[PDB]
RNA sequence: GGUGAAAUUCUUGGAUUUAUUGAAGACUAACUACUGCGAAAGCAUUUGCCAAGGACGUUUUCAUUAAUCAAGAACGAAAGUUAGGGGAUCGAAGAUGAUCAGAUACCGUCGUAGUCUUAACCAUAAACUAUGCCGACUAGGGAUCGGGUGGUGUUUUUUUAAUGACCCACUCGGCACCUUACGAGAAAUCAAAGUCUUUGGGUUCUGGGGGGAGUAUGGUCGCAAGGCUGAAACUUAAAGGAAUUG
């Protein structure tokens, strides 16, 4: 019988909606689905700001950043528990973390 | 087996005036031979450098600037202006979830005769007391906010003339008269001239050349 | 009183060659035998003869056209090409 | 098996029966 | 301030990684050494290992050629592919600046589309 | 024996007053009283024939001349034109693609005429019959009807001999081989059904 | 807010006083009755320049319509064709003192 | 290069990386959401033209003109089909490198039809909300989209109203959500799946144990693949639904 009241992920007045495609296995899966990560970085993660201002010419100067929207199927999102199953009751709560 | 790196030669890049900072750094040639020259090989060159490197301020942080040598004499090689971009974190930053991302180009052709490709870019924002959590424009807003952007482009570009644009640019002067006209219409939080693409250049004519190199 | 179902104009051939032919000329046959709007006079009179010649049996103007129908489809497409091109050039 | 291929199990039975009742024409 | 400002374009897979100079203009490459030069592994091309081993000699190689400063460009693969930086390309930056020459202006120019060209693996994924 | 059809060009005589015809091969779109201006300052439009240097890349032509002042070579068939691809100031050359695919070099002083052949589709409307393959060739060569090599005696063919009928030796042929040792295929770097799909580079 | 221009000749064709095709308005052009001529687009060069010089000659005020003799009838509400039409007396239409 | 690890493959004809310029074909990122529009399939770069549409507003008009529908008709993803164009990318078949006891596969390389387009076919998808339409009634909550009303609300410019944009209240019509259970249900759950043994507002459609079977046959449409219509003999005590404990 039917296991979530939003089927897959939120369509309801739509009726078709684009694929994307998996950003670990390419797969497809309409985009109202799709388990989406904004993965946000500084370009010398931790332990290089150390080597890199003291290398670096400029006073200060400031640390970029890489902007990347992750995109997963529901098997590589599972697998790669970027999600995890939940029990009866709290798969309801769409509450971040 | 040459160890080719003593063969060539240096020559250190020169900016526009329209800038401040102008000398950009150093690059390196094979020495002049028959049939050879390192002023072929020079040419063509093209140099990004950032516009905080070009005028000296961190304000300038992003906005990079391309330069292309069209001549070369005696060790220096005199680069004129050959586009701007945004560099790719500045404009990722930008976008975000919750508000209208417009844009807008144009192409039109400058006093000195350069046919130019250049874009724009802004988001809506909430205001003040906006308790509603997104603020999207109207499908309206957004017709009549390109064609006002559009509108300017093309304005502030026609008359003037390679210099003039780039001269307009580093204050951001586009900027500002976009916000002005625009907010009749809706809140519009950042705005840019993100990008200036050369499609079409004119014949040579080394005397503007010099005219922005040189004399200073 | 509808006469043929599917042949028409191919009844003529009857039988013979196959059908797969007889539809592929049925296609052209119509074309080159079917009348056409004018350019210049503005009725439709022009009818073809020779294939490539089409003359307008009111107005007398005879049009370099497609084999068996007016207007080529790659040509109208370079008739743009060229305005396009030519457009460039003088503005 | 598979429902989809019992399926086409058995569109490859019709078109071989058509072809053998066509030898009679 | 001086010094003489090459650029050091990083590109970073993930089965390799790209350590390459050249000076303010693309033309005329200063220093070039990958990871899988360093190893002999397959699998260890991408590692950080060879990626900081790789920039010990582009660094010896800029001061031997005379380039005291790198402005940095770092890249994924890009158009269709992973879009995430490879593993060897933090630790090539920071050998870069560990070996003595001078950073600054670093920016990430990996290849994003406008959403072009299917990619590869046919909408089943790659399954295993 | 044309497919496609001729136009009669009628111009004033420069060093003498008289009417010259002139035959053109007509352009698909050329009409009856229609204006045709020839030269390197003629304009744009269908029907007019420039020098090659002096259209834009993007232009279809059709029976340019290989050397200047030939009066006319590539791409006279019904349905045929050249497309330029560019051109190159030093000495004078623009390089061009011609109907069969592939790029030509040729002096941009070479004429061509703006636009297409007419004669549109001929090739796509079935012959249906013999007779009408008859007529065809009747009006062009006595090339019609063929017998095959293989159908006549070792005297008349390579093709030759029997009890079956049968080549029984490669029918691809030295390119360097003996006239009268040349039929069936002949340079033939390759043979077989391609499915290659790209007609040039 | 734009009144195009068929709607305009609408209003002439209940309300004025016209003339259709060459022949009668060359008759009307002589004599100094026509207020406006409207030129179908694909009458010849020479029909054209024969009805220009007798308008700039008559000072009538000639419209080059756009669009061929069959839109043109149309546009007058007539199921054959006019290459021309000659404006007489102006209804309640104002295309006289309009843009046109 | 590529992978978990390899290999097939490419390379001092300089592969890969870098630079300048160009060619082709497809796609339309981020913005993009429990948001919008269309009868459904479906629909996302700009600008122009073409006719269309709901809702709202209305002391305008007609006056029962309607609701639902056998037959009949329009549209109908993808794949597939016919001619022509196109053919970058991905990629059925095929061919390969590996894995494996085998490995016709899953992973890797190459790649045909295809994928795009014109004009024709085809008429099917878990074409899903697995839930016919029109009408009335029965309960609470806060967001949101479109229109309208109400304000000595706020923020805007030389403060000038405007128009905007925002804020609060109201109200119609939307895509949804949350709580509840008066009620319903085999339960899962349901704001309809309620107002049904106290059984009746109007109407269309479909089912009657599981198999055989969506087969056979006839008919019909289709170029074909196929679609629509669609049995029986015989066989069998279960098949099945929801929930529960292991
Ligand atoms: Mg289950
Ligand atoms: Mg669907
Ligand atoms: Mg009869
Ligand atoms: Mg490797
Ligand atoms: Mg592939
Ligand atoms: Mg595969
Ligand atoms: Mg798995
Ligand atoms: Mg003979
Ligand atoms: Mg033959
Ligand atoms: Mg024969
Ligand atoms: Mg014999
Ligand atoms: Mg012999
Ligand atoms: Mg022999
Ligand atoms: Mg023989
Ligand atoms: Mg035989
Ligand atoms: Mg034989
Ligand atoms: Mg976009
Ligand atoms: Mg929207
Ligand atoms: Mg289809
Ligand atoms: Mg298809
Ligand atoms: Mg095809
Ligand atoms: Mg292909
Ligand atoms: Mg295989
Ligand atoms: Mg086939
Ligand atoms: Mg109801
Ligand atoms: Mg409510
Ligand atoms: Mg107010
Ligand atoms: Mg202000
Ligand atoms: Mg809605
Ligand atoms: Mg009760
Ligand atoms: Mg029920
Ligand atoms: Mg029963
Ligand atoms: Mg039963
Ligand atoms: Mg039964
Ligand atoms: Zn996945
Ligand atoms: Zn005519």
């Amino acid at each position: 019988p039917k296991k979530r009241a939003s089927n897959g992920r939120n369509k309801k007045g739509r009726g078709h909606v684009k694929p994307v495609r998996c950003v670990n296995c390419s797969k497809s899966i309409p985009k109202d689905k799709a388990i989406k990560r904004m993965a946000i970085r500084n370009i010398v993660e931790a332990a290089a700001v150390r080597d890199l201002s003291e290398a670096s010419v400029y006073p200060e100067y400031a640390l970029p950043k890489t902007y990347n929207k992750l995109h997963y199927c529901v098997s590589c999102a599972i697998h790669a528990r970027i999600v995890r199953v939940r029990s009866r009751e709290d798969r309801k709560n769409r509450a971040p973390p | 087996v040459v160890d080719p790196f003593t063969r060539k030669e240096w020559f250190d890049i020169k900016a526009p005036s329209t800038f401040e900072n102008r000398n950009v750094g150093k690059t390196l040639v094979n020495k002049s031979t028959g049939l050879k020259s390192a002023s072929d090989a020079l040419k063509g060159r093209v140099v990004e450098v950032c516009l905080a490197d070009l005028q000296g301020s961190e304000d300038h942080s992003f906005r990079k600037i391309k330069l292309r040598v069209d001549e070369v004499q005696g060790k220096n090689l005199l680069t004129n202006f050959h586009g701007m971009d945004f560099t790719t974190d500045k404009l990722r930053s930008m976008v975000r979830k919750w508000q209208t991302l417009i844009e807008a180009n144009v192409t039109v052709k400058t006093s000195d005769d350069y046919v130019l490709r250049i874009f724009a870019i802004a988001f809506t924002r909430k205001q003040a007391n906006q308790v509603k959590r997104h603020s999207y424009a109207q499908s309206s807003h957004i017709r009549a906010i390109r064609k006002v952007i559009s509108e300017i482009l093309t304005k502030e570009v026609q008359g003037s003339t390679l210099a003039q644009l780039t001269s307009k640019l580093i204050p951001e002067v586009i900027n500002k008269e976009i916000e002005n006209a625009t907010k009749d219409i809706f809140p519009l939080q950042n705005i840019h001239v993100r990008k200036v693409k050369l499609l079409k250049q004119p014949k040579f004519d080394v005397g503007a050349l010099m005219a922005l190199h040189g004399e200073g | 009183a509808k006469r043929t179902k599917k042949v028409g104009i191919t009844g003529k051939y009857g039988v013979r060659y196959g059908s797969s032919l007889r539809r592929q000329v049925k296609k052209l046959e119509i074309q080159q035998h079917a009348r056409y709007d004018c350019s210049f006079c503005g009725k439709k009179t022009v009818k073809r003869g020779a294939a490539g010649i089409w003359t307008c049996s009111c107005c007398k103007k005879t049009v370099a056209g497609g084999a068996y129908t007016v207007s080529t489809a790659a040509a109208a497409t370079v008739r743009s090409t060229i305005r396009r091109l030519r457009e460039m050039v003088e503005a | 098996m598979r429902a989809k291929w019992r399926k086409k199990r058995t569109r490859r039975l019709k078109r071989k029966r058509r072809k053998v009742r066509a030898r009679s024409k | 301030n001086s010094q003489v400002f090459g650029v050091a374009r990083i590109y970073a897979s993930f089965n390799d990684t790209f350590v390459h100079v050249t000076d303010l203009s693309g033309k005329e490459t200063i220093a070039r050494v990958t990871g899988g030069m360093k190893v002999k592994a397959d699998r260890d091309e991408s590692s950080p290992y060879a990626a900081m081993l790789a920039a010990q000699d582009v660094a010896a190689k800029c001061k031997e050629v005379g380039i005291t400063a790198v402005h940095v460009k770092i890249r994924a693969t890009g158009g269709t592919r992973t879009k995430t930086p490879g593993p060897g390309g933090q630790a090539a930056l920071r050998a870069l600046a560990r070996s003595g020459l001078r950073i600054g202006r670093i920016e990430d120019v990996t290849p994003v589309p406008s959403d072009s060209t299917r990619k590869k693996g046919g909408r089943r994924g790659r399954r295993l | 024996g044309r497919g496609a059809p001729l136009a009669k060009v009628v111009f004033r005589d420069p060093y003498k007053y008289r009417l010259r015809e002139e035959i053109f091969i007509a352009n698909e779109g050329v009409h009856t009283g229609q204006f045709i201006y020839a030269g390197k300052k003629a304009s744009l439009n269908v029907g007019n024939v420039l020098p090659l240097g002096s259209v834009p890349e993007g232009t279809i032509v059709s029976n340019v001349e290989e050397k200047p002042g030939d009066r006319g070579a590539l791409a006279r068939a019904s349905g045929n034109y050249v497309i330029i691809i560019g051109h190159n100031p030093d000495e004078n050359k623009t390089r061009v693609r011609l109907p069969s695919g592939a790029k030509k070099v040729i002096s941009s002083d070479a004429r061509g005429v703006i636009g297409v052949i007419a004669g549109g589709g001929r090739v796509d409307k079935p012959l249906l019959k013999a007779g009408r393959a008859f007529h065809k060739y009747r009006l062009k060569r006595n090339s019609w009807p063929k017998t095959r090599g293989v159908a006549m005696n070792p005297v008349d063919h390579p093709h030759g001999g029997g009890n079956h009928q049968h080549i029984g030796k490669a029918s691809t042929i030295s390119r360097g081989a003996v006239s009268g040792q040349k039929a069936g295929l002949i340079a033939a770097r390759r043979t077989g059904l391609l499915r290659g799909s790209q007609k040039t580079q | 807010s734009q009144e195009s221009i068929n709607q305009k000749l609408a209003l002439v064709i209940k309300s004025g006083k016209y003339t259709l095709g060459y022949k009668s308005t060359v008759k009307s052009l002589r004599q100094g009755k026509s207020k406006l001529i409207i030129i179908a687009a694909n009458t010849p060069v020479l029909r054209k320049s024969e009805l220009e010089y007798y308008a700039m000659l008559s000072k009538t005020k000639v419209y080059y319509f756009q669009g061929g003799n069959n839109e043109l009838g149309t546009a007058v509400g007539k199921l054959f064709r006019v290459g021309v039409v000659s404006i007489l007396e102006a209804g309640d239409s104002d295309i006289l003192t309009t843009l046109a």
